[PDB]
This record gives structure tokens, sequence and C-alpha cells, in this order.
């Protein structure tokens, strides 16, 4: 739900050069690097040890007339009893969500370049 | 022997095929990257391209 | 990555300004006078980068400078107990101890002088951003160093980063010079800086006397105010939020117009802690009446009663437990009853943000509130500091030791240069203030 | 079969640095000032055939040969609480009691005079040597006995054991500090020229690094020579490091090189060296640290116009390191692009994790020490080749040159080594840009 914004805004200000491109040049190594990076360089990396090794990136579909901003997603794996907690409703729910915040924070930095 | 035989045409040339070996390796590299996050290639990669010698031959082989 | 923003201490009141508002960041994230982070504070969620450097030794070290062209308030930063929490690299400190004299000209000349010691310091900061936002530059706009070092140091800095924001702490005097000085840091903030925040003087004393209790304020309560205030706009900073988490956001929010960039403060509770002020429960609508009040604006603008001066924009950043829905319960009864006057050129903007406080600033009330308004009431200030600058000038008033600096050396073009943006900059207010805006510049 | 080194201490100033080295290496082995190991040493971990010798009473002997011209140094040896450590049949001393003077030409002419004493000794070490490495000479390349004694035993050495390398730590003397040798600029240029053309690597030792190292992060106000050779020591010591703990890979200095220096002409490495003073310092921290300019240890000019670069850095980090701090800090400078290299071949950055001796005190957790082959050393080798330039348009101090035999005649050879000088700067500034490849 991007509740530390300001892990999330620095990393797409690192991430424009990156995410400005079409997306289906985009592979998750590079992006899962670029979090990691974001992370450490931001508060993000005092994040629960537990929720970081969990804490995965998530491409979208590859459709072409998109670029990296589009496709790039977070993801969060579960397992053990936390998996009893989150099931598959609640994870397509938060892709959802994330699908419109993401979006609308892509429309935020648009306006603050403008 | 055969590379004995050109005193600089021979290094060249043995140049040349450990280039283009050093190529398919680092292609196969990253191919085993890209199938088990193996940080081993991603160490690989930043090492051999970090001054950029190797960078703009591994991204042009990759397009 | 970091969002750093530079705090830029200019002059003997900008300087002590920022070392209040160091000492009360510090005190808002848990770390020591020497920028150690307090073992109760030690795991913060806040992100400290933004406004403060983090040393090796897990010292936080402020993205300040302190510069003074005397040794006496410079060495009493330093001899400050923040001393160790500032980076001494970061405090140039001019050897010509001539100083400015309180005339912008000489201010210039001298941030002339020193422009590579001071932008070597500026780099070096922006280099140890991962991602400068911005520099908010504290400064007085009638004395010789903020107004014309300030002047000089707003064009060094948009040259230097076009597209970092240029925040100002713009102080506005109570020196026969000083209209000048006043008309000259006018036209820089104007035409150097992205957004100037007033700081009137009058208006924060007689907040301080009125509500404090203070007779005559000293400069130490002043700088306490201005900390507190600071604090209060940067608490979306030190706290990470969902929205709105940058400078450029919040410039974006208030400023819609580069040159309309004079932005009114705002703080509510307005009382020194010593007004324990009884048993009443601060509602949001309470707060937004209290904030909404003009005696508890620490600006003095005139109430111009044939001028329909209005709100440009109005955030009201709520800090403390606050239930969001009286927040908007608030904002509603606000709406209905039409407590302030927007412009009429663009859509109402009032905004409510509820936001935590620092855990490590004591704070006696359980909800405070600061609103950072864009009111078209400024151009009043703007209006009385030309009638200032047209007083001097119109007397040739203390115009001789302008033209012992280069600014005014030859003529005084750049004072009624500096006159001329002020009075376009104040009738540009007045027609932001008027529906017609929209087609004013068209 | 052990791969020995043998140390060479020329002159004062080597003798100086080898006798601290010997303190060094006593210490990290737990040897006494008589070469006989200490009782709490007799379980260590360490490789010491690599780089110390035993003697029959199971003393750990160094494989050191002091061999001054003037009596000051050796005899200094032989009077410090280590003269027992080392063999006194390895201490050369020149019954020509005149040294080089700093005199590049007497320290040759020395050289040449102790050729046959030199080679003879040198073949002895080497007959009592199962597997010898090589050699280092620790000399000055601006004195007369470390430039011109340093120049002859480089050149003898290549001709007597033109298998074996030969690597000269060569001090080169404060550039900030007026030289008392007017002729010091000549002298620096013959060595610079000897390193050039005769040896595999040249370690440049700059006075003027010492002196800004000591005031900026030891906080030494006029350091004194006792506290740069415990500095000297302290970096012998870290470079014996993968030597005395065993690892998997790069165990030895030979295969060190041949990782480090693709191009045999550019064999000039700086040091670093962090904690430099008189928290647990993680990995990141470290390479931060040593990519700190206040933990270099070579002064290069900051020539703008030249974007130097690394061609190459090693980090030996010691002590107590996790991995994935390593990991992590790795990942880090790169994103930082905390070190500028090469243009014409890939950055390479190793990053060695080592030990510390049990018997020498760390007061740091974790210590790093950089070695970087970096363009800016061109900028000492343009210094030097101007200073020459300086000396010899003017004939400045040339009559003792004149007096010696190497320039009795002419200073040809000074010439050739201005020459060889402007070149390596050039070639040094070429190295830092991708032309490099075609710009000798």
């Amino acid at each position: 739900l991007l509740g530390q914004g300001d892990f999330i805004r620095h990393l797409m200000d690192l991430l424009k050069p990156e995410l400005v491109r079409p997306a289906t040049t985009l592979y998750q190594h590079n992006l899962t690097g670029i979090l990691e990076t974001a992370v450490r360089a931001t508060n993000a990396q005092f994040d629960s040890p537990e929720i970081l090794k969990r804490l995965d990136v998530r491409l979208l579909e590859v459709s072409p007339g998109d670029t990296g901003w589009d496709v790039f997603s977070l993801d969060y794996h579960v397992d053990g009893p936390i998996a009893t907690v989150f099931t598959r409703e609640c994870m397509s729910h938060y892709l959802r969500a994330f699908n419109f915040l993401w979006r609308a924070k892509r429309v935020e930095y648009i306006l603050t370049d403008i | 022997p055969q590379l004995a035989s050109s005193f600089e045409a021979t290094i060249t040339k043995f140049d040349k095929n450990f280039s283009a070996h050093l190529l398919d390796l680092l292609a196969r590299l990253s191919i085993y990257s890209t199938s088990d996050c193996e940080h081993g290639m991603a160490s690989v990669i930043s090492r051999l391209d970090f001054n950029g010698f190797y960078t703009e031959r591994l991204e042009r082989l990759s397009a | 990555m970091p969002r750093e923003i530079i705090t830029l201490q200019l002059g003997q009141c900008g300087n002590q300004i920022g070392f209040e508002f160091w000492k009360q960041l510090c005190a808002e994230h848990g770390i020591s006078p020497e920028g150690i982070v307090e073992e109760f504070a030690t795991e913060g969620t806040d992100r400290k980068d933004v406004f403060f450097y983090q040393a090796d030794d897990e010292h936080y070290i402020p993205r300040a400078v302190l510069l003074d062209l005397e040794p006496r308030v410079i060495h009493s930063i330093l001899n400050s107990p923040y001393a160790k929490l500032y980076n001494p690299e970061n405090i140039y400190l001019s050897e010509h101890g001539g100083g400015a004299g309180n005339n912008w000209a000489s201010g210039f000349s001298q941030g002339e002088k020193i422009h590579e010691d001071i932008f070597d310091i500026i780099d070096r900061e922006a280099d140890g951003s991962d991602s400068l936002e911005g520099f908010v530059l504290c400064h007085s706009i009638a004395g010789g160093t903020g107004s014309g070092l300030g002047s000089y140091l707003l064009e060094r800095l948009n040259d230097r980063y076009p597209k970092k924001l240029v925040q100002t702490y713009s102080v506005f005097p109570n020196v026969v010079v000083q209209p000048y000085n006043s008309l000259l840091t006018l036209k820089r903030l104007t035409q150097n800086a992205d957004c100037v925040v007033v700081l009137d003087n009058t208006a924060l004393n007689r907040i301080a006397t009125d509500r404090l209790h203070i007779q005559n304020p000293s400069f130490s309560q002043i700088n306490q105010l201005v900390s507190t205030i600071m604090s209060a706009s940067t608490t979306t900073l030190r706290y990470p939020g969902y929205m709105n988490n940058d400078l450029i956001g919040l410039i974006a929010s208030l400023i819609p117009t580069p040159r309309l960039h004079f932005l009114m403060t705002g703080y509510t509770p307005l009382t020194t802690d010593q007004s324990v002020a009884s048993v009443r429960k601060t509602t949001v609508l309470d707060v937004m009446r209290r904030l909404l009040q003009p005696k508890n604006v620490m600006v003095s603008t005139g109430r111009d009663r044939q001028t329909n001066h209005c709100y440009i924009a109005i955030l009201n950043i709520i800090q403390g437990e606050v239930d969001p829905t009286q927040v908007h319960k608030s904002l509603q009864r606000i709406r209905e009853r039409k407590l302030a006057n927007f412009i009429p050129w663009g859509p109402a903007s009032i905004q409510v943000a509820l936001s935590r406080k620092s855990p490590y600033l004591p704070s006696a009330h359980r909800v405070s509130g600061l609103m950072m308004a864009n009111h078209t009431s400024i151009s009043s200030l703007f209006e009385s500091s030309c009638q200032q600058y047209d007083k001097l000038r119109k007397r040739e008033a203390f115009l001789e030791q302008f033209r012992k600096e280069d600014i005014f050396k030859e003529n005084f073009d750049e004072l009624d240069r500096s006159r001329e943006v002020v009075q376009e900059l104040i009738d540009e207010y007045h027609a932001a203030t008027r529906p017609d805006y929209i087609s004013w510049g068209t």
C-alpha cells in the first residue's frame, strides 16, 4: 500500500531512467537489483528482514505501448501460517490496489515534473 | 606449433577466439542467471563490465 | 533513497534560526546535541537523510551552512551544544570582517566574492544527497547578508540546481537603507526563488506578546517559534507518509505561479506552553477555525477592506492523534460555512492532512496545527514593501552607502528594477486573487 | 615448495623500512627480537616459509638482506632489538663508506662496485631457497642509494635472474618540501627510468603523501621518521596477508600481480590504508573509506585536465568480515560508482578477506588497505619529469653527477630517464583513457 512514501519516491526517482524504457525490455533481475539498492539507500532497509526476504518484484503482463513504469510491480510472497492468513483473493486485491496506486504515483510524479 | 607459427598474427587470432568464447560463456552465464536469480552470474556481469570494456559487447550480444 | 533538503542559514538572524531549526529537528528525531541517536530513538522509522546528513558514527549532521561576516555569531554557533551536531566543514565565514553593513548591495558583492567557497559546499551537499529536492534559504530581506548575499545565493542556486526547488524563509523587517535592502531582496525572491515564505517579525512579536505573555519578545524566542514552524513544515518529511512527501509537491500545491511565489504561513495554536488551554479537546473544526483566525497567522498582512483578498491555497497539517473522519467533518463544515475565501480563478484549495508528530519531541498538545497558505493578502505586504522602498528612494535616503557598493555604484537602477518587479508582483498577486487571474497574463 | 621473497634494504631509508618490516613480521608471527619463536606463537596457522626463514634453533629468521653503502642504517639494524632475528651474514656493508650521498650517480657507481658481492649474496639465498619467488628491493627513488644503487641492482638482478621477478618499493622524495638534493629530480628521473625499463613493479612511496596522511588522518603534526616507518611496516604487514592466512585462491603475490597488471609497463601501484587514526565497520563502510581521498596513501596530483582512473583495485580487508557484507559492499560500490576505472579495460576490483595476525594487536575489528593502479600516478611522473627538466635545463646540481662516471661525460641517462618519465605520465593518462591499448 506504499505506506512509506520516501522509499517509493526515491526508488521511482532512481528508476525513471529505467522505468521510462519500453516494458518489453524489462527483466526481473535488474528491477530486483534496483529495489535492493533503493531499500538500502532508503529507510525501507529497516523493514523487518522477514518482510524483506518475502518482498519480491512482480512483473506485470508485458504488452507493447508500455514502459517499465507500467510493467514493474512489487510482490510479497507468503509461506507457513502467514500463507494461511493471506489467500489468493487477498493477493488479487493487493494486486488491483497496486495497479491503481502505482498509476496514481506515476501521475503524481508526472505533475511534479510538469 | 600452429599457434607458434605467427608471432603477432597468432596472438591476434587467439585473442579473437578467446573473445568469442568469452562472449559465448558470458551469454550462458546470463542464461544461468535468468534461470536460477543467480547472484554469481549477476556478479560476473557486474565485474566483467564495471569499467565498460565488456559492458557494450555484453549489451550488443544481448541485443 | 534519501530526499535531501539543504538548509541555508544566512547572516546573524538566519544562522540563529537555522541553529534552532536543527536543534528542533534533533529533538524531534531523538538525536543528541552531537547528532547521536538517543537509545530510545535508535529504532526510528523516520528518514533523517532528507534534512540531516548521517555521519559514520550514527551521528545526524545537519545539511546546514552557517554564514556570518563577523566571527562572533559563527563562533557562537560552533560554541553551541549542536557544534558536534553540525559538520564544521559546512560553515563558511568571511575573513573580511566588514560585513554587508545591512546593505543589500554589499551583501551581494560579498556573495560574489565568496561564490566559489559557497558553491563548493552546496555541491558537496548535493552529492551527499541521494535525491536532493532543493534548498531552503533562511534569510532576511532587509539585512545586508540575507538580502544581498541571499540574492546572490538565490541566483547561484537557480543556475546550479535548475531542477531543484528554491524555498526561502524571508524575514520582513519591523538601518536607513532598510527599504533599499528590502526592495533588492524582494527582487531576488521574485526572480531567483521558487517560493518565498514571508516571516513577518511584527506579527511574530505580536503573537509572542499576546499569547506567550512575552513583553518585548527576544530573538531567541522568535527563533524558537520559527524552528517550531519549520518543524511543522518538515513533519511530513520527517515522518514518512503516503502523500505529499516532497517539497516539490508542497510548492506545486501552494505556489501555482512561479513569480507569485510569496507564501504566507499559519500556525495553531499560537500560545506559550505556559498557556495551559483549559480542558478543550481540540476538534478538527476547532483546529481549522483557530488556524483560519487572522490573529493566528504569524505574518502581518494588511486587511484592506477595499481589496477582497482571498486564499489561493491552504494546506493544514494537523499533527498528533487526529481522527481522519473528524478532519473530513471539519473540512465539510468549513466548506458549508465558507470560512475561507478562495481565489476565483481556480478551485478553492483547502486541504487538511493528519500527520503524526515526531516521537522524540514533547508535545503538550495532543493536536497541533500548521497552516501553509497562499493568500492574496500577501499583496498587502508587497504593497507595504513597495511603499517603504518608494519612501526611501523619493528621499534618496541611505543611498550614499549603496553607492559605495557595485550594484549601486553608478546608479540605483537595480533598486528601481526591484521596485518595479515588486509593484508588478503586488498587482499579479491581486489579479491572482481575482477570477480573471486566468486571463491576467493572457 | 615455499615461494620465498628476499627483502633488500638499501640505504638509510631502505634499511630502516626493512628493519620495521622484520619487526612487523616478527610481531605477526609471535617471533621474539632474537628470531626465536615465542612460546605463545607455536600454534600459528600461518605459512612462514613464504616470507621468513627458519633457523636451526627453531628461530624464524627473515629472508631479508640488508645492504647499505652507509653504515648508519646497517649498524642501526645490528644495534636494534631485532639484531639477533636477522642473519648477520645477510647484512652487506659497502667498504666504500661514502654512500650515494643522495646522488643517483653515486648510488649507481656503488651498485657497480658491490655488484659481485650482491650477486653472490643473492645466489647464496637462492640456493638456500627451495622455491624462491623473487626479490623485493626497498629503496628510495629520490635518494642516491635507492635511486642509483636501486637502478644498478635492478639491472644486475634482471641480467642474473632473468626468470625471477624483481619488484621495487621505491620511495619518492616529498614533492611539497624543498629537497635538500638539488639534483633530486635527476635522481628521481633516473630511478623512474629504471623502474619503467628494468622493474616489473615499482611501488611509489611519496613522502608528500606520507606527510599529508600524517596530518589529515593520524593528526600527527610534523610526523617523525618513527611514525612514517610504523606506517610503512603496517603496509608491509598488510602485503603478506594472502600468504599468512591460507585461502582457496590468490594466496601468492605472483598470482595477485598477474591478476592485477595486464600491462607490463603500467606497474605503478597506489596504496590506501584504513583506518588511519591516532562501530562494526561493514564491508560497505570499509570500501567507502578506501574510496575516501583521506584514506588513499598516494599523493597523486588532481589534474583537472586528465580524467584519471583506476586500472585495478585490490581491497585487502583484515579482520572479522561477513562475506554477505562484502557482497553488499561490492553492490553499493558499483551502484555509487565510488571508483573511476580505466576506460580501455574492465574495472578489475578484487577484494581479499584475510585474518589478522594472532600475535599483532589490531585496534580495529576490521581494517582495509586499498592498492590501486590509478592514472593520477602519471601526475607524479609528470611532476618528476618537470622537476628533472627544471634542473637539467638549468644544469642545476649537475657538478656531482659530472663527478660520477654515469654522468661524467654527459647526462644522457638522465635525459632518457626524463623522457621515460614523460612517456610514463602520458601513458598513465592514456591508461585512464579508452585508447590506452593504442597509447603506446
